[PDB]
């Protein structure tokens, strides 16, 4: 059961406001490196990469692939992040979706949004997002952080994923070590 | 002050020593016995501060032995006699998948009880005298998979005749594979292995 | 006794509530914990007591308060039908009548859409019972109002028609085989089951809508939502008059001098012919739709009398009657509205000195008004409404003015100089539009998801038999969370006791709020205000100092306008901007309609917001005089009963924002004055289970960490409730 994730983490300014280690960003990071480390020693069989949401933007930092140095040097490299800008969701669904469109569809599809739960803001209308990777069979599961957005219920319902939100930081490692187990 | 274990296993085939009962050189049971005595012995003759447990893996089960030098190496001695003579009067991968399965298990009881500094290293050796089958690829695999988890050395020597599954044991893990024609020169460089290969494997051989 | 899955429970109560209802014939107020479905258990248990008999007749009629509320408890009966009537194997027909009368009317591309109601039903009346009824047949005059006739004919026959229907079901008919809301609302109050429609329309003495046959030996009805039931009874029989109203009814009495100088005989003789045949003998000369196009009854317990047109002989001496009222009248308006007053019976008593006839021409002025238009019929009702105002007010003023008073106010009401005089005689007592309701019927019930002081039950005076708080616990942990904020830090006036806008300190602190509310909380904020032009402070300090854009850094102000253009673009604004990525609040004001039918459900707008206090504004007469009549009642209210309106202004706003047990409820009190005010008028059961542990002055950034607690440990879990 190969799993192709791209973990979405987010950039807003949610990454200054505390409740956690001393930007949210170093609590998420850090157990990202986590995610990794045990991404890897559970599931060899499939691929990960790094997409970071920022100034109403998504940028891929990572390929899809196998080999975990690259994703921890990003890792490394993304802790002295500013985070400028509110989020955007849409930018991370449509890279999700040109990257992951090419791969082939007998294996599961999922993508791991770490979204700050800041308001999701997108110059278009990602309900149609949500109409088509429902076909697509790209699979969706989010993990906000101290709040719960509704369009993310509503993608994490349509999609078929699952959604959580998060207030201590070994509920954060509950969540991500949930999501490490491969899902049918 | 490296609180360092050591542990070790040993088969237990009457089919195999039927095989090494006709023989020219003939060695024994109690032989073999002897030479892990030996091993133990001498580990523990190294220092205070390090433990150690040796198993023989029972068709029908698998039972631990385990231990003023001397009357701590009579005691394991005693004790080694009496369960390799409770072996010989209650009697092939099934032994020694869940006497390595015990293994571990119990390295993570004596790692979780004695710790003080949480200081270790918990090196394993391992014997087989004869084939291991692959009926069990699943735990074999998940096994030593857990000892490379566990940051586990494995250690290992065939005597016969070789196995795959010990060979894919050794490179997983990192630990040596060995083999030796000779039966005493492969005692004695057992010896040579729990002295150099457990200790200071770095600028050895 | 559709449960449909296991309960809050609230079945458990409100059966054992309801069966308590309905074995003591009696009122009996019910009290609503506002995440329960009131309908489903209302409608549920009283098709219950449909069903069965152990009291023949049997009815329902139901109401609720605005046009879409209609609909949704249509929709949700219609559920309740489809449930059991496959449960209970065999149907038995029903009906259920959404008796829509104004803007769900004609299906004529002509009449239609014209954006008012009253004018164009009076273009359609005109059309069909003023012309075609006056030229009774004819091509080009008698326009195509086919289905009427067609009505003709299937009221001359028997259909049975379905089920309850929708208000866009009626029209859909229209087109297809149910052709006018009216006639076919007629027919189907001939027999019906439960009749859903408009509280308004119920009780409305301006003109009395009868809504059925007052049969009154049994007869069931509940009032949905009623809290502001004191303001429907006062504001459906008070009376408004302008200046320049009065001024086109002078042109509109010149031009009624116009029509009757050119009509000489023929018309006339109709008049005098029918006139000798109701001297004759007494006859309702329309029994048609006419009398319903009429003023109905001014006053309804008062008599249709025996000595009708007391004063006139003929059409234009009694015409001179009202010329002379008119003229006397502006008389009286002007060396009056020199300086404001106070009095029920010196006006009228003071007319009664000034014009000739007394008390028996006040009481028959709406009548023979009426009538006398009637043997016209040619005058357009549009043209014609502020005559009927005067009539309807002369009658009012005649045969009622002993509880009432009469106020009248030509000066500001926050405006420019005396350019808009205008006068208001309105009643005190609710009694006088109540009493019509409970002496009708066998028992109405009260329901609210409000009214916690049951001790300002005696503003309406009745009798009341089964009055409980109801309790329901909630095992979804803790559905709300009250919060109330006072400041400890920055010192608190968010009360605004200095005036409504005199400081803005105040106002800087609500802004702090906001931006830090805005921050925590997702899915858009409804935030009540305190009156339209103390919203348009805050806005304007808002948007010209350092706040507002912070806010728009995060999200987007849906800022409501005195329209229902307004309302219906913020509001459809709301929701589409909410079922998306974005926030945006929308900032109301709690008398504003927008309170009454939204219904803030959870996918939206779930953290609702009171700002400052709810209170009508302090100091008016007309309050004074309601307080002075009510210190004729109980002598403490001069501070109470502002209370009372509060609480319920408050609870009515704030208490939208829940619709289930698994629901996300935040409510939020800005203001200083909610202690004991709150430990009224909230909720008792709200007060015992979920408000002010240590709640009372929290600073905002401490409101901010339980509501951060609250989100938190709202959005975290969810499977097991209160399986019952
Ligand atoms: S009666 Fe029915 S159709 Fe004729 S005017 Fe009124 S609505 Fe339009």
């Amino acid at each position: 059961m190969m799993r192709h994730l791209y973990v979405v983490v987010d950039g807003s300014r949610t990454m200054e406001d505390q409740d956690l280690k001393p930007n949210r960003l170093t609590c998420t990071l850090k157990l990202l490196e986590y995610f990794v480390e045990e991404y890897f020693d559970q599931n060899p069989i499939s691929q990960i990469g790094i997409i970071v949401t920022k100034s109403k933007r998504a940028e891929k930092l990572t390929e899809l692939s196998g080999n975990p140095r690259k994703h921890i040097t990003s890792l490394k490299k993304a802790v002295d992040m500013t985070c400028h800008g509110e989020p955007s969701l849409y930018n991370s669904l449509s890279i999700a979706m040109q990257t992951l469109k090419h791969m082939p569809g007998h294996t599961s599809r999922e993508v791991l949004i770490i979204f700050s739960s800041l308001t999701t803001c997108d110059p278009s209308n990602i309900y149609d997002l949500i109409k088509t990777l429902k076909a697509a069979k790209i699979r969706v599961s989010v993990i906000g952080l101290s709040a719960e957005v509704r369009v993310c219920t509503v993608l994490a319902r349509e999609t078929g994923g699952t959604y959580h939100v998060i207030l201590d930081e070994s509920h954060y490692k509950e969540l991500l070590t949930h999501h490490v187990s491969p899902p049918p | 002050d490296e609180l360092n274990l050591l542990v070790i296993v040993v088969d237990a085939n009457p089919i195999w020593w039927g095989k090494q009962a006709l023989k020219e050189s003939q060695f024994t049971l109690s032989k073999c016995i002897d030479a892990v005595m030996v091993l133990g012995n001498s580990h523990l003759f190294m220092n205070r501060s390090n433990k150690l447990a040796v198993i023989a893996s029972h068709i029908q089960e698998s039972r631990f032995l385990y231990p003023g030098k001397y009357e701590l190496l009579t005691s394991a001695n005693e004790v080694i006699v009496e369960e390799i003579k409770d072996l010989m009067t209650k009697s092939t991968e099934t032994l020694l998948a869940g006497s390595l399965a015990k293994a571990l298990c119990y390295i993570h009881r004596m790692n979780k009880e004695v710790k003080d500094n949480q200081e270790m290293k918990s090196r394993i050796l391992v014997i087989k005298a004869a084939e291991d089958s692959a009926l069990q690829y699943m735990n074999f695999m998940n096994v030593i998979f857990a000892a490379q988890k566990q940051n586990i050395l494995i250690d290992a020597c065939v005597l016969d005749s070789d196995s795959g599954l010990l060979q894919q044991a050794c490179d997983i893990t990192g630990g040596l594979y060995l083999k030796v024609p000779q039966m005493p020169s492969l005692l004695q460089y057992l010896l040579w292995v729990f002295l150099p290969d457990q200790d200071q494997r770095s600028q050895l051989i | 006794y559709f449960p449909y899955d296991y309960i809050y429970p609230e079945q458990f109560s409100y059966m054992r509530e309801l069966k308590r209802t309905l074995d003591a014939k009696g009122h009996g107020v019910l009290e609503m914990p506002s995440g329960t479905g009131k309908t489903v258990s209302l409608l549920a248990l009283i098709m219950a007591y449909q069903r069965a008999y152990p009291l023949e007749v049997t009815k329902l009629i139901y109401c609720s308060r605005t046009v879409p509320e209609i609909e949704k408890v249509i929709e949700e009966l219609r559920k309740l039908l489809n449930f059991y009537e496959k449960q209970e194997g065999e149907k038995l027909p029903f009906l259920g009548l959404a008796l829509s009368s104004r803007k769900n009317l004609c299906i004529h591309p002509e009449v239609t859409p014209l954006r008012f109601g009253k004018d164009v039903d009076g273009k359609c009346h005109s059309l069909t019972a003023s012309y075609v009824r006056a030229q009774y047949q004819h091509d080009t005059s008698l326009p195509h109002c086919r289905f009427y006739e067609e009505f003709d004919a299937h009221g001359r026959e028997v259909p049975l028609p379905a089920g309850i229907y929708n208000l866009d079901d009626l029209k859909a008919l229209g087109r297809r085989q149910g052709w006018c809301p009216y006639f076919l609302a007629r027919y189907s109050i001939l027999h019906a089951n439960v009749v859903v429609y408009s509280y308004h329309y119920l009780l409305d003495p301006k003109i009395a809508d009868l809504v059925s046959k007052e049969l009154a030996r049994k007869a069931v009805v509940v009032f949905d939502e009623a809290h502001n039931i004191d303001n429907v009874c006062i504001d459906s029989m008070s009376v408004n008059l302008t200046r320049r109203t009065l001024d086109r009814c002078q042109g509109n009495l010149e031009t009624l001098q116009k029509t009757v100088l050119r009509i000489k005989e023929t018309d006339e003789q109709r008049l005098r012919d029918e006139y000798r045949r109701l001297v004759e003998g007494l006859r309702e000369a329309s029994a048609a739709r006419e009398t319903d196009a009429h003023l109905a009854n001014p006053v309804l317990p008062d008599e249709v009398l025996q000595e009708a047109v007391p004063g006139s002989i003929r059409t234009a001496e009694h015409f001179l009657g009202f010329l002379r009222r008119l003229l006397e009248y502006v008389k009286w308006r002007l060396r009056v509205q020199h300086v404001v007053q106070e009095s029920p019976p010196a006006f009228l008593s003071g007319l009664a000195q000034r014009v000739c006839i007394q008390r028996k021409p006040l009481r028959f002025c709406a009548e023979r008004l009426r009538s006398l238009l009637h043997t016209l019929e040619i005058t357009d009702l549009a043209d014609f409404s502020p005559l009927t105002l005067l009539a309807n007010f002369a009658t009012l003023v005649s045969t009622y003015a002993k509880g009432f008073t009469i106020i009248i106010e030509p000066f500001d009401d926050r405006t420019p100089t005396i350019a808009n005089p205008i006068l208001h005689f309105s009643c005190m007592d609710a009694s006088l539009a109540i009493k019509p309701v409970f002496e009708r019927f066998q028992s109405v019930i009260i329901t609210s998801g409000t009214l916690s002081p049951l001790d300002i039950y005696p503003k309406i005076l009745d009798f009341h038999p089964v009055t409980m708080a109801t309790f329901t616990m909630t095992l979804a942990r803790v559905c709300l969370c009250p919060m109330i904020i006072g400041r400890g830090n920055d010192q608190v006036a968010i009360s605004s006791k200095f005036e409504t806008r005199e400081d803005i300190a105040v106002i800087r602190n609500y802004g702090n709020l906001l931006l830090e509310m805005s921050a925590v909380v997702p899915d858009g904020i409804v935030a009540f205000f305190t009156s339209y032009q103390y919203m348009e402070s805050t806005v304007a300090s808002w948007y010209e100092q350092g706040i507002l854009e912070n806010i728009q850094r995060n999200k987007l102000l849906f800022i409501e306008t005195q329209d229902g253009a307004e309302t219906s673009v913020a509001l459809e604004k709301y929701q589409e901007a909410c079922e998306n990525g974005r926030g945006a609040i929308l900032l109301s004001v709690a008398r504003g309609k927008v309170s009454e039918g939204i219904d803030f459900v959870h996918h939206y707008g779930r953290a609702v917001i009171m700002f400052g206090v709810p209170y009508v504004y302090t100091q008016s007469r007309i309050l004074k005089a309601r307080l002075e009549y009510l210190r004729d009642q109980f002598q403490i209210r001069e501070n109470d009963f502002l209370t009372f309106d509060a609480m319920r202004h408050a609870a009515q706003c704030v208490g939208r924002a829940i619709r289930g047990k698994t629901d996300y409820g935040l409510m939020v009190f800005a203001d200083k004055r909610f202690a004991r005010g709150d430990k009224r008028g909230k909720l008792p059961r709200w007060i015992q289970e979920h408000l002010t542990d240590a709640n009372l002055n929290l600073t905002v950034d401490e409101g901010v960490q339980v509501a951060k607690y609250f989100l938190r440990q709202m959005a975290q879990p969810f499977h097991r409730e209160d399986q019952l």
